[PDB]
């Protein structure tokens, strides 16, 4: 019943600070790995420590440093800690080919060390955002080999969402693009937010006009505890993370399985005001609490997940899901009835101390399927097409050994996907 | 992981006399080489620059190099030219004389197999180079003369190197050199397909921000030079320190060349402005993106909204927030629009690092490629043909054997870099 | 049922010192001799000092001088040290034949003594290393006449591997070329290891960029010790020497059992981390682990032996033995079924104060013979071919009555032992 | 174990002068003759070169020998000439004037049977001797015409000890004697056959490295031969004191003479470099495999890298670890794969002692034999033949008796050393 939590590159990382962060406020466990009390995640020592079965990737010594300096640098195992010394350059060319091919052997076999170290490997989950170089570029060549080892186990992975409006790599088109293409026919399962969408999300529900990433990565946290930690504790309907693949992937294409989390409220928000299982499903089906920017109301959906915390009554959530059902405008593709997955965890939802979430006493996490990201597959076209029709920074890859066909055929398999995007919406 | 820096030409020699300074500001190293300061991080990536020598002593990782004593002599006397090893002090004895032909083709040419020794000597001594940097001038002997003629060998040598520099540019006011675009040109000629990037530095500029925004009446060199350092230290402290944003000098090389010959760049500083201000400022991100934007606050005279812009870099140092940032970038994006090239889809990129410049909360700097750079391609190119028809000072050149069908080479090659700005400015 | 041990030359005797170090660590035997409590391998007076049985041979005064400055200086016996004046030069020719060849009559009086100071001698081991003059050339002049005096009895050698990388003796190849055609002969099995890939192993398992030799040879000690000292204390099946040499060497030639090693673990490293014996078995199989650099998959298993410490039931380890059988990629001869000799002790492992080894609770020692070692000899037999063809340095060995054709010798007989490695490849 | 040091003409007794101090430094041993140290080793060894007399007196046991009384004198005159017992002072009256045919051939060889009946006398004060080593110039009267005579006969009464001898070798710039090409190729003609191994000093590289690396500008020659003794005081010690690795003068001989005529080597020295840069210094394995290497770094004017490698050694003095040095020296001879001789795998041994010289914490003493050695002998032969033709000096020489036809097969023996060079170099 054991998992793998991978981190590869900043996004990775830092998310995963979060995350393990959350994993010790579960249960108190200590920065020096002692817990007095979930070995899913976590390995247990003779003396009591537990260490959290997760490998960390960076090809810069620095985040990892930062990892190593920190409060948690006892809790993680050296050999989990995996540097190199030098960057991918936000490129796929070096991330994938020629720098972090050089370590993933290392890489791996300390995975296949935790893997032995499994008695029962469920699978496993991997971070990182879809415009890096390690990010991105390292990321696909390790699904490359896990998927070899690990055929039949969950290979899920989840990745920053390249924003619209405000990116830091000029070719992360390029990038994503060749993700696409050798990500799609690897991976079961990719999750993605956008950090813009979060950030009105943080303004509107949270009321801050200040986040970080050190912020944005505590709701993201969030809804990954939601999926990680509560569904490997007791519940009603206790749900696995092959059932979650089990129950969310319905091609052999991929998919993308978007979130979306209600609760996301101020403390003064959460005064004065009632939440009852219904109305925080009601805010997930709400354009504005949707974590990527793309519109909900635009395309159709194929999939829908709901995971319950705390005080959630079956009861509640049957009412609930009738009316979301009739009474919204949620347009569904045909080939899909409603069945849509219920997780219904006793544990309650937990709240980061020093954080900007609300203590609440029940919480929903969402995941769905529309069509609406083939517009998102739109703009990564017309990004690229631009790039490569000018052909600007090409050599920058060129000279790595990529070829100009790849690129042309990468986007091609992404017209491809959006062209399945397209079956999918003519109902049938 | 760590780089070696060469400084070349009295420019050059001028120069890193303050960018050492800075760097070790930056890590607390005291102007006699032991290290006192105060920091984890002061020391922890102290590698990229520094070899720690016996007795907690830190050993510069560059060359200094000209050919004549006096110019070294003097940047050894201050502080911090203590703490350079004597090894670092290559040259010769008798000028260049600011003739590209005694720096590069011949006379200078001999000093650098000594040069080279060294810099062999201290690639050995690194454990990982991610690249080199040389600092130094256009339109100089040794500065350009026989700097360039150095980095064809280091190219040679480490092809998978870094291999960039800084360098002076002809102000459109100030020359001193009668030929000072010819060497400009044949600078251009050789260094442009033996570097992966050069940087555009226009005195007269700095001279118009050190009045016009910083409000001062008695700027030298030394600091203007200091302006100088900033940037050059902005884009190496974030890699070595931690950030957020992906601060790697390979990767920011890669997101701002889309094309193999078109690697000039516009380096512009911010926050940048006198005192009296100070207490008028705000410290917000949108302040600093306004200061990256301004055209006036760039160190280049050019105009990138003149030109198109290919590419830029916003690199950040002190706690931001990533959204602020975000959204700042887009909306520079989406006002400025008309400057930017439809071909590339988001064009402005950003690297983050969590460590303020000592002394500021924040600070940003702007690294742009546009189209407007060859303006300055143009202006050289034109003095160049008016001085090449009479061979001004060639019989310098030419009686130490410089060819003039080099220099008709060199020519077309400064007019197929404005072609082929133009043929991306579309 | 007691046993000799034998030092010859800085390697012979520096191991050694670890050794003695660990036996009195086992028993707290003070340096005077004093032992407050393993008659197998000790003399008692009547003082309660015991002498540990064995002799010291250095034909340089020097390293003897270090045991008789040091503080086990008082625990030899003064006649035990045996020191010459010169050298061999790293030169059989001088080391067997010209100087050693005066004092090993000396030598073998003292071992005599203390074979007639045996009531029950069950045999000896001799350390040496395979390049040096005393290492090797004494070395295989005192086995031929200790396979006469004493022919029943075990016949054990350890030697140092000559390292394919660093070797600061020119003449290496030759000497061990010679040593090959006169050990092979006369001795009954002879284990090595490989003082860079004990590096490797200081470097990845013990975190340590700074091994000297008093740290390689405390890991050595470790493993002889496992050998030595818990073999002849208490177990559920104490394996005594003569069935060691009973159960690995298979053949009549030599049989050159290779050391693997695990646990060798940092403290940190053992923080964290919870062996059983399976995964501390599972270690052994590895690569990495492996003490002499010759690749483990290259070649096929002959022979295996597994000793284990402290807290191992046998109901573990069968089921270790199951997935090592069918689990790894392990090929082994034909001829060979799968028996591996267990030996269980009950005899905890242990650690030097001031070590580099984490405490640990049990442990695994393994010896195993495989194919691979042919390319062990490949690498000499071009080392010495190169030397030979030119005729290097040979007049050092000429001037001393040495003939070239005994050279030739040497080296054929040296094909033929890799020849007959390629025979046992071939399976039947 | 003992050894016995003989050293003569003017170069010999003054390199001796300074080798001598140096090994009672080694030991604590007071220019008046008692010890007076400090450690347990001091004493332990001490046999090697000193015999203790009544008194808790030491005396070196070493033989020196001149021609003039003067030369001894001052030799005498200093600290450490007072524990010489006035009957090592060997020596005639009137000079031999740095003639070969005096030295060797006449007037010295009358003097050299007083010398050996010392030199027997001292063999019968050792319990066993492990060598004798001697002192002197290629190129002079009694540094190698009467040297060489008492080395044959010492030879001829002690096959079965090790003799060496260290020479300076007549630098392409200074030679003093107009003959003395005449007198090396003499010296060649009769030592290499009746040596075990010698050593070549090259004054000239020498000076070089003085100024070079440690960057001096007044030495003499005490100065240099403090070089000189650094290296063969680093070669016994180690054989004196307890080490790691094999510690044996005669083993060395044995690993580094692939044949029985090539035994000619080149020291070098390391770490050597001035007390500036000893504040940028990091103390390191590889840091003195660097300046082992290094052939600036030789103490013979041959360049290694030109010709091959047969043979090197490499002696460390203080703690380090045995993978360090191993991997260090493998990735020398990875990295100079292209100057080691192919016949010889893993060219490159090593010895470790662990006693580090007084007042470093490591040192490295580098002893090749290449090939690029014939070069020295290329030089002196071809000189030397137009001289012969000549006959410059021959006077004196023939005068004296020496024959024409004896230094003509000199001339040969020279040149086979040369081919017999080629023959191994491939
Ligand atoms: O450095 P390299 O390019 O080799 O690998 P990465 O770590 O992938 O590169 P980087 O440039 O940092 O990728 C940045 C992209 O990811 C977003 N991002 C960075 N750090 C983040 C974080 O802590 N939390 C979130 N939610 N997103 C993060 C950037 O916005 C950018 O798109
Ligand atoms: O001195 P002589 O050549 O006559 O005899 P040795 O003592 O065999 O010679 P030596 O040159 O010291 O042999 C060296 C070989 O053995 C390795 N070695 C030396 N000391 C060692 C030690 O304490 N521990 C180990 N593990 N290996 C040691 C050297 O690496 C070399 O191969
Ligand atoms: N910013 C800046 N420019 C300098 C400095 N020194 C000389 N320059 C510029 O360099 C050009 C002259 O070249 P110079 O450096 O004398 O050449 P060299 O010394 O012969 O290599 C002129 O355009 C100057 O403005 C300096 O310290 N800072
Ligand atoms: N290193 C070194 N060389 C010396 C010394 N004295 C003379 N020489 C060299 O020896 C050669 C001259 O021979 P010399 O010693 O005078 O001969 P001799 O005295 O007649 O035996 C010249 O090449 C000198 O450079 C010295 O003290 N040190
Ligand atoms: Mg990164
Ligand atoms: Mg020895």
């Amino acid at each position: 019943r054991e998992c793998i939590s991978i981190h590869v590159g900043q996004a990775g990382v830092q998310i995963g600070n979060a995350c393990w962060e959350l994993y010790c406020l579960e249960h108190g466990i200590q920065p020096d790995g002692q817990m007095p009390s979930f070995n899913t995640f976590f390995s247990e020592t003779g003396a009591g420590k537990h260490v959290p079965r997760a490998v960390f990737v960076d090809l810069e010594p620095t985040v990892i440093d930062e990892v190593r300096t920190g409060t948690y640098r006892q809790l993680f195992h050296p050999e989990q800690l995996i540097t190199g010394k030098e960057d991918a350059a936000n490129n796929y060319a070096r991330g994938h080919y020629t720098i972090g091919k050089e370590i993933i052997d290392l890489v791996l076999d300390r995975i296949r060390k935790l893997a032995d170290q499994c008695t029962g490997l469920q699978g496993f989950s991997v971070f990182h955002s879809f415009g890096g170089g390690t990010g991105s570029g390292f990321t696909s060549l390790l699904m490359e080999r896990l998927s070899v080892d690990y055929g039949k186990k969950s290979k899920l992975e989840f990745s920053i969402y390249p924003a619209p409006q405000v990116s830091t790599a000029v070719v992360e088109p390029y990038n994503s693009i060749l993700t696409t293409h050798t990500t799609l026919e690897h991976s079961d399962c990719a999750f993605m937010v956008d950090n813009e969408a979060i950030y009105d999300i943080c303004r509107r529900n949270l009321d801050i006009e200040r986040p970080t990433y050190t912020n944005l990565n505590r709701l993201i946290g969030q809804i990954v505890s939601s999926i990680t930690a509560s569904l490997r504790f007791d519940g009603a309907l206790n749900v696995d993370l092959t059932e979650f693949q089990t129950n969310l992937v319905p091609y052999p294409r991929g998919h993308f399985p978007l979130a979306t989390y209600a609760p996301v409220i101020s403390a003064e928000k959460a005064y004065h005001e009632q939440l009852s299982v219904a109305e925080i499903t009601n805010a997930c089906f709400e354009p504005a609490n949707q974590m990527v920017k793309c519109d909900p109301r635009h395309g159709k959906y194929m999939a829908c997940c709901l995971l319950y915390r705390g005080d959630v009554v079956p009861k509640d959530v049957n009412a609930a899901i009738a009316t979301i059902k009739t009474k919204r405008t949620i347009q569904f593709v045909d080939w899909c009835p409603t069945g849509f997955k219920v997780g219904i965890n006793y544990e309650p939802p937990t709240v980061v101390p020093g954080g900007d979430l609300a203590k609440v006493q029940r919480a929903v996490c969402m995941l769905s399927n529309t069509t609406a990201i083939a517009e998102a597959w739109a703009r990564l076209d017309h990004k690229f097409d631009l790039m490569y029709a000018k052909r600007a920074f090409v050599h920058w890859y060129v000279g790595e050994g990529m070829e100009e066909g790849e690129f042309s055929e990468a986007r091609e398999d992404m017209a491809a996907l959006e062209k399945d995007y397209e079956e999918v919406g003519v109902d049938s | 992981r760590e780089i070696v820096h060469i400084q070349a030409g009295q420019c050059g020699n001028q120069i890193g006399a303050k960018f050492w300074e800075v760097i070790s500001d930056e890590h607390g190293i005291d102007p006699t080489g032991s290290y006192h300061g105060d920091s984890d991080l002061q020391l922890e990536r102290i590698n990229v620059y520094y070899n720690e020598a016996a007795g907690n002593k830190y050993v510069p990782r560059a060359i200094l190099v000209d050919l004549e004593p006096g110019t070294m002599d003097s940047v050894r006397s201050g502080p911090f030219g203590q703490i350079f090893r004597p090894d670092n002090f290559v040259f010769g004895q008798s000028g260049a004389g600011n003739n590209w032909a005694k720096g590069h083709y011949t006379e200078g040419a001999e000093l650098v197999d000594s040069v080279l020794d060294v810099v062999r000597k201290e690639s050995e001594s690194c454990d990982c180079l991610q690249g080199f940097q040389l600092t130094h001038s256009l339109g100089g002997g040794t500065g350009s003369g026989m700097g360039t003629l150095l980095i064809s060998k280091i190219r040679e040598e480490y092809p998978d190197r870094i291999m960039n520099t800084f360098s002076v540019v002809p102000s459109p006011k100030v020359s001193d050199t009668v030929v000072e675009p010819y060497n400009a040109t044949l600078s251009v000629h050789q260094l442009v397909e033996n570097t992966d990037e050069t940087y555009c530095i226009d005195n007269e500029a700095l001279y118009d921000i050190c009045f016009r925004t910083l409000k001062l009446t008695t700027p030298t060199y030394g600091d203007l030079n200091h302006l100088v350092s900033a940037t050059m230290s902005g884009v190496t402290t974030c890699l070595r320190f931690p950030g957020q944003l992906n601060a790697d000098l390979r990767k920011l090389a890669v997101n701002m060349v889309p094309f193999p010959r078109l690697h000039f760049f516009m380096p512009g500083f911010a926050p940048l402005t006198s005192r009296g201000s100070q207490q008028y400022r705000a410290l917000t991100v949108p302040e600093l993106t306004q200061q990256m934007f301004d055209a006036k606050n760039m160190m280049a005279a050019c105009d990138p909204r003149h030109g198109r812009y290919l590419t830029v870099a916003a690199v950040f140092r002190g706690r931001m927030s990533m959204k602020e940032v975000d959204e700042q970038m887009l909306n520079v994006q989406n006002k400025n629009s008309s400057y930017f090239v439809e071909w590339i889809p988001n064009n402005v990129k950003t690297a983050v690092c969590d460590i303020p410049p000592r002394g500021l909360k924040m600070s940003a700097t702007f690294i742009g490629n546009s189209t407007a750079i060859q303006e300055l391609f143009k202006r050289i190119s034109e003095q160049f043909t008016a001085m090449f028809r009479r061979k001004a000072f060639l019989h310098w050149y030419t009686g130490e054997g410089m060819d003039e069908m080099e220099f008709t080479e060199a020519e077309s090659n400064m007019n197929d870099l404005v072609s082929e700005y133009q043929q991306y400015q579309d």
